[PDB]
C-alpha cells in the first residue's frame, strides 16, 4: 500500500512514486472525478475493474477519469499498458472529506535514465571543448594566385584548417594526390565568424580554387603516420560506443 | 582532337609561407 | 470486468476584350528574418560537372547572405547548397538547367530553396 | 500445491516459480480482479474452466484477468500455451482478505537455458581473443609505388595482415597468381583504428592499387602446406558444430 | 468449458502568373549523428567494371567519414559500399550511371544510402 | 545494425569458385562451379561456406552483336557438410566484371 | 520608390526570325517592404514588346 | 585494333622490406 503523498498547497493533489511491487491506495469520495495521469507516450493496453458498474471509467489517451456509481464501491483497478501495469485499491470514503482530485505518478528509473543521459552529454561537451594536449603543424607554404590565399593555415594531426580574412570570399579546397590529380575532400566551416575551413584530412599538397584563380598549398612537415583514431570521435577524450546492440 | 580544358595550374615560383603570424586559434 | 445579331465573325472575335484583374499591394511581414525572391546567392561550384548522366551538384556559399533589411546574416558563408541537373543538352544549346534544392548553414539551419542556378551574372543555367 | 509468496511491500503481490507437475493455489476474494500474466512472447492456445460462470475470463495477448461471479467458486482454470500448460486451483475466500492482485511466474528453465547461452558466448569470445599458439611470418618485401605502402605486413598462417598508418588512405588489395593475373580476395578491416586489412588467404604475391598507383607485395617465406582448418572457425579453440540436424 | 470578355488569347495566356510558394527554415536535430546531403564519400573501386551486362559493383571507403559537425566518425574507413549499374551506354556517352545502395561499417552498422556514384571530382557517373 | 556477424555473409562478398562445365552459349543451359577457398563470415571468424562447395547457376538469351559477355545467375550452393542456401547472385569474372 | 526590385521570367526560347523574347515581370518589392503582384509585359526602352 | 588498357604494373626494382619494425599487434 503506497499511500498518495499530499502536496503542500492542497490536500486534493497527491503524488505517488511508482513501485512495481506495491499498490496505490486511492481514497475516492462520492461525486468527484479522480484524474489519474499516465506517463507521456504510454500506450494504454487494457484495464479490469472489480465491478464494471461500481465505478464509471472514461479514458482519453493517457488521461484517466473514474467516478463511483454505487454505494460501498470497494473494488480494484488493474490497468495494464505496454510499459507497466498499475494497481489500485479503490476504498470508498463515507464522510466525503479529504478528496483525491488527481493522482500523479513519479517514475524513479525514468528520471535516473534522463539525468544520467544529461550528465553524459554535459561531460561530452566539456571533453570536446577542453581539447588538451594537441600538436599543431604550421609549416605550410603557398604559391599561385595569392589574392585568394588564407591568412593562416595549420593542422592538428587529424584535420587541416585554413583561416580566411573577413573580406575574402571562401574558396573551394581540393585534395591533391601524388600524380597531381585533384579530388573532393569533405569540409566543415568553423570559427566564430565562419572564417575557418576545416578539411577532414592531413595531406602534403592542397588545391584552392575560386573562379579562374588557383592557389597551391604545400605541407612542409607531412607526417605519414599521424595519430590513430582509437575513439571514433574527433577527440581523444570522447569514445563512440555501440548503442544499437543487435 | 578537342579535349575539355583543365583548370588553371598555379605558378610554382612564388612560394612563400602561408602563416605570416601565429594564429590565435592555436592559443598563441 | 470492463464497461462495455451576331455576325462579323472575324472582326467581332478580334474585338473581344482582354480584361486583366487589378492587383493590390501587400507588405512583407518581418524583413529581418526574410530573403525575398530575386536575391542573388553567390556560391562556388565544388563538383566538376559533366552532363552525360543526370547527377547531383554541390556548391558552397562564398559570402554571408543578409536579410532584405540588410541587418541579419541569414545564410552564413560556407553553407552547402545541393542541386541537380537532368535531361542533357539539345543541339545548339550550351547551358544546362541546374536546380538548387537545399542549403545547409554551418550552424545547422536547413531550408528548402528550389531555385534556378545561373551563371556568375545571372544568365540561366 | 504452489502457494505464491507475497512481496515485502504489499502482501497482495505474489510470484510463483513455475513447476510443470504442480498447480498453484489462487486465493481469490469477492470483487477483486486478479491479473495473470503469461511470459513475454507467449501464444495463448485455449483455456478451460471447472465452472464457466463462477469466474469471468478476459484476455489481451499475454494478459489474463479473472474475477469470481458466484458464491462458492471452488473450481479450476487450466490454460495451455505452446511452451507449457499452466494449472490453477481457484479457491474462493469467505472473509474477503488476503486477495491476489497480480500473480507472476519465475520460470527456472528459460533462465537456466539463457545462462548456458551466455556462458557459451563468454567461453567462445574468450577462446577467440586468447589467440594462443600462433606463428607469424614477417618476411615480406615490396616494390612499386611506395606512397601507398603499409607500415607493416605479416601473416599468422591463415590470414594476411597489412597495417596502414593513420594518415594513409586504405587501398585495394588483389590476389596475384603464378601467371600474374589478379583476382578479388575477401578482406575484413580490423584493428582498433581500422588500420589493418586482413585478407582471408596466404599467397606468395599480392598487389595493392589506389587510383593510378600500384604496389606489389612479395611473400618471401611462403608455406604451401599451411595449417589445416579442422574446426571451421578462424581459431583452433572454437568448433563449428552442425545445429541444423536434419 | 469456455464461457462464450476573355479575348487576347495569346497575350492573356502569356501573362499568366507563376506563383512559387515560399519556404520556411528548419533545423537539423542532432548533428553529431548526421551525414547530410551532398557529403562526398571517397571510396576506392574494387571490381573492374565492364558495361556489357548489368551488374553489381563494390568499393571500399578510403577515409573515415565524419558527422556534419565533424566531431564523430560515423562511417569508418574500410567500410564496404555496394551498388549497381544497368542499361549500358548510348552513342556519344562516356559515363555510366552507378547507384550505390548500401554501406557496411567494419563494426556492423548498415545504412541504405541510395546515392549516385560519381567520379573523383563529382562528375556524374 | 547486423544481428550476428559470425553467422552472416553480407552483400558484395566475393565468392571465388572454379568453373567446372565448359560453357557454350548456343542454347540456354545450366552451369556449375566449385568454391576454391573457404568463405568466412562478415566478422571473419567462422567458415560459413566450405571449400569444394558446389554452386549451380544458369544463363539464357544468348549474346547480341557487340557483346562479349553473358549474364550468369548463380542459384544455389551446397556445402560438403549438407548446408544449402539459395543465393541468387550475379556471376562475374575474376575481377568482378559483370558476366 | 526607386531601387525597388522587380522579378520576372521567360521561357520557350526564340523561333526563327524572332529577335525579341517575351519577358513577364511578376512581383516588385519596395525598399520599405511593400509587395505588389504586377504581372506585366516586359518591353524595351521605348515600349517595344519583349 | 584497339584493346582495353591494363592498369599500371609496378616496377620490380626498388624491392625493400615492408616491416622496418615488428608490429605491436604481434605483441613484440
Amino acid at each position: 500500500l503506497d499511500v498518495p503523498s499530499s502536496s503542500r498547497y492542497d490536500h486534493r493533489i497527491r503524488y505517488v512514486t511508482y513501485n512495481p511491487a506495491d499498490v496505490v491506495q486511492v481514497d475516492t469520495v462520492l461525486g468527484v472525478a479522480t484524474h489519474i495521469m499516465l506517463e507521456e507516450g504510454e500506450q494504454y493496453l487494457t484495464h479490469a475493474f472489480g465491478d464494471s458498474e461500481a465505478y464509471a471509467f472514461a479514458r482519453k489517451g493517457r488521461h484517466i477519469f473514474i467516478k463511483p456509481q454505487a454505494e460501498l464501491a470497494n473494488t480494484n483497478l488493474i490497468v495494464v499498458t505496454d510499459r507497466r501495469s498499475y494497481k489500485f485499491r479503490l476504498q470508498m470514503r463515507n464522510d466525503r472529506n479529504g478528496a483525491m482530485y488527481e493522482l500523479a505518478f513519479r517514475y524513479p528509473d525514468t528520471q535516473a535514465r534522463q539525468t544520467r543521459e544529461a550528465n553524459a552529454r554535459a561531460a561530452v561537451e566539456a571533453a570536446f571543448e577542453q581539447r588538451v594536449g594537441a600538436y599543431y603543424n604550421l609549416k605550410y607554404m603557398m604559391s599561385g594566385d595569392k589574392d585568394i590565399a588564407p591568412v593562416n593555415a595549420w593542422d592538428d594531426g587529424r584535420f587541416t584548417y585554413f583561416k580566411f580574412s573577413a573580406n575574402a570570399d571562401l574558396p573551394s579546397i581540393y585534395f591533391v594526390d601524388a600524380e597531381g590529380n585533384e579530388s573532393l575532400v569533405p569540409r566543415t566551416t568553423v570559427g566564430s565568424s565562419n572564417n575557418i575551413i576545416a578539411v577532414h584530412k592531413v595531406n602534403p599538397k592542397w588545391m584552392i580554387r575560386l573562379g579562374n584563380r588557383a592557389l597551391a598549398i604545400f605541407n612542409e612537415a607531412y607526417d605519414p603516420n599521424g595519430v590513430p583514431n582509437d575513439t571514433g570521435t574527433a577527440s581523444p577524450a570522447v569514445r563512440r560506443v555501440n548503442k544499437g546492440g543487435n | 582532337c578537342a579535349s575539355a580544358p583543365k583548370p588553371k595550374q598555379p605558378s610554382d615560383f612564388n612560394r612563400e609561407p602561408v602563416n605570416k603570424t601565429v594564429p590565435v586559434e592555436i592559443q598563441r | 470486468l470492463t464497461a462495455g445579331g451576331g455576325g462579323g465573325g472575324e472582326l467581332a472575335e478580334k474585338l473581344q476584350p482582354m480584361r486583366l484583374s487589378g492587383s493590390s499591394a501587400g507588405r512583407l511581414g518581418n524583413r529581418d528574418m526574410l530573403i525575398t525572391q530575386g536575391t542573388q546567392l553567390d556560391c562556388v561550384l565544388e563538383t566538376r560537372l559533366v552532363t552525360t548522366q543526370p547527377g547531383m551538384t554541390t556548391c558552397h556559399l562564398t559570402r554571408d547572405v543578409y536579410s532584405t533589411s540588410g541587418r541579419v546574416v541569414l545564410l552564413d558563408r560556407g553553407s552547402k547548397v545541393v542541386g541537380f541537373y537532368q535531361g542533357g543538352l539539345r543541339q545548339g544549346q550550351a547551358r544546362i538547367f541546374v536546380q538548387w534544392s537545399r542549403i545547409e548553414t554551418p550552424s545547422g539551419v536547413v531550408i528548402n530553396l528550389d531555385s534556378p542556378g545561373t551563371g556568375p551574372l545571372g544568365e540561366a543555367g
